[PDB]
């Protein structure tokens, strides 16, 4: 059963949800304009939204319990290499399976394979991103497990620079304790059948997305005219 | 290897 800290935790990780991810994505109007006809008319839009993202993911992060006990210098390796994967995992909340896209409220914020492909990227990388999506929405996650998993990517202990890795693996292991637990006690089967597994592969399948995802951010950021459509807290992150 | 706009967002 659910500890009061556990409970604690699941709590807390709701809340920090709730006030960096605004379902009603009423922000989108401060983005450069979406353009949909020049195969990166999507980019700055798209740029904008990734840079808003990373924002919302570090306020979330800062919310997890334990990651102050961290130093600034792991706090900042855990986030550069962590942002997109939790951007692609965060996404999944507007992600749907009637016609395969992110609907963010309107036809003018609701994305497409065409879309993407329309600032800078291939399916070598889409196509995989969109098969991830798929997979992660049929999981009909809790809320509950869907910040959980956030919070886990997030704190994870073997990405690279990490200096005391062994305070990274004893948070994550409280937040993946608070999981196990959480889906044994709240979550009915058949839906919890190797849920937890199931969601760790998630991660693993992340590692690749975000693998690709470096090197097509190397090629595409490679012009600086293409680079100076990005956002400069998009360059800082993603390198360059 | 500096971060100045992350790490003001971290605090
Ligand atoms: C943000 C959020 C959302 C969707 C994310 C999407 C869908 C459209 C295309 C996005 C924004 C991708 C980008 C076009 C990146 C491409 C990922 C590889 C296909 C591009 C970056 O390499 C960089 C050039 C800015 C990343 C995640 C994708 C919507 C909502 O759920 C809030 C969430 O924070």
């Amino acid at each position: 059963k659910l500890s009061e800290e556990q409970q604690h935790i699941i709590a807390i990780l709701l809340d920090a949800h709730h006030k960096t991810y605004d379902p009603t994505y009423a922000d989108f109007r401060d983005f450069r304009p979406p353009v949909r006809m020049s195969p990166l008319s999507m980019l700055p839009h798209l740029a904008d939204l990734v840079s808003y993202s990373i924002q919302k993911v570090i306020g979330f992060a800062k919310m997890i319990p334990g990651f102050r006990d961290l130093t600034s210098d792991d706090q900042i390796v855990l986030l550069k290499s962590s942002a997109i994967e939790v951007i692609m995992l965060r996404s999944n909340q507007s992600f749907t399976m009637d016609d395969m896209s992110w609907d963010c409220g309107s036809q003018d914020y609701k994305y497409d394979v065409t879309d993407v492909s329309k600032a800078g990227h291939t399916l070598e990388l889409i196509e995989p991103l969109i098969k991830f999506q798929v997979g992660l929405k049929k999981l009909n996650l809790h809320e509950e497990e869907h910040v959980l998993l956030m919070a886990i990517c997030i704190v994870s202990p073997d990405r690279p620079g990490v200096q005391d890795a062994k305070l990274v693996e004893a948070i994550q292991d409280r937040l993946s304790n608070t999981l196990q637990t959480y889906i044994r006690c709240r979550h009915p089967p058949p839906g919890s059948h190797q849920l937890y597994a199931k969601m760790i592969q998630k991660l693993a399948d992340l590692r690749s997305l975000n693998e690709e995802h470096s090197k097509q951010y190397r090629s595409l950021s490679f012009q600086p005219e293409n680079s100076m459509k990005l956002t400069p807290l998009v360059l800082e992150v993603f390198g360059n | 290897k500096n971060h100045p706009m992350l790490m003001n967002l971290l605090k």
